[PDB]
């Protein structure tokens, strides 16, 4: 099937009509998405099949066809772009300055942008267009808004 | 059964809509991969 680099929608014909369950990044022949989007199940790309290769529920990440390729990281200082791909809507770049998730194991960047659950897996970019993480795993703050972590995997 | 559809190139767009605040939150991450606000 299609192995061209770029952002993709993860769809399902298991519910009413075609439903967008998430988003993913195709890079170096490897599809990268969030674990809660596919639950580790196989994906289809036209005629071809994509089989899971690596996955981890705690990191909430999964890769298809090969090991995790995305290794860029937020510099802690500059603005980033969320290439948001919302259900039924065109891909759209939203520039923002990330905040911080302070944890017992370290600090992680966070993007405070609200989008439908089907936007999970949309990439976060640096000024060079490098994927510094995926949007879609976060929390709801006391005012009801959504703040997502900048979730990045490890490249072996 | 899930399938993928291309939605675009991964490129930085100069003059994109700048929005969103940058909050500093105390969070915890559990074994199920779910975040929670620590208070
Ligand atoms: C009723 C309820 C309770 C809690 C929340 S939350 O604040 O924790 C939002 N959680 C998400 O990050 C979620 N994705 C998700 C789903 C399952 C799992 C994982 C992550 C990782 N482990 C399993 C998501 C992402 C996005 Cl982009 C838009 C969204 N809207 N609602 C959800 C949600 C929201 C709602």
């Amino acid at each position: 099937g299609e192995t061209t680099d770029g952002v993709y929608r993860v769809m399902t014909r298991r519910l009413l009509g075609s439903t967008q369950v998430g988003v993913g990044v195709m890079q170096e022949g490897v599809f990268h998405t969030m674990w809660h989007v596919t639950k580790g199940a196989a994906l289809r790309s036209g005629e071809g099949r994509l089989d899971p290769y690596w996955g981890d529920v705690k990191q909430d990440l999964v890769s298809y066809c090969g090991p995790w390729k995305l290794d860029a990281a937020w510099d802690g200082l500059s603005e980033v772009q969320l290439l948001a791909v919302p259900p039924g809507e065109r891909a759209k770049n939203i520039q923002t300055l990330p905040g911080i998730f302070k944890t017992k194991d370290g600090d992680i960047g966070a993007v405070a942008l609200d989008y439908p659950a089907g936007t999970s897996g949309s990439p976060i970019l640096d000024k060079c267009g490098r994927v510094i993480g995926l949007y879609g795993n976060g929390v709801v703050i006391k005012n009801g808004s959504y703040v997502s972590a900048i979730t990045q995997g490890k490249r072996e | 059964d899930m399938y993928i559809e291309r939605a675009g190139d991964i490129t930085w767009e100069k003059d994109a809509e700048v929005t969103g605040n940058s909050p500093r939150l105390d969070v915890a991450l559990d074994e199920s991969g779910d975040f929670s606000l620590v208070e």
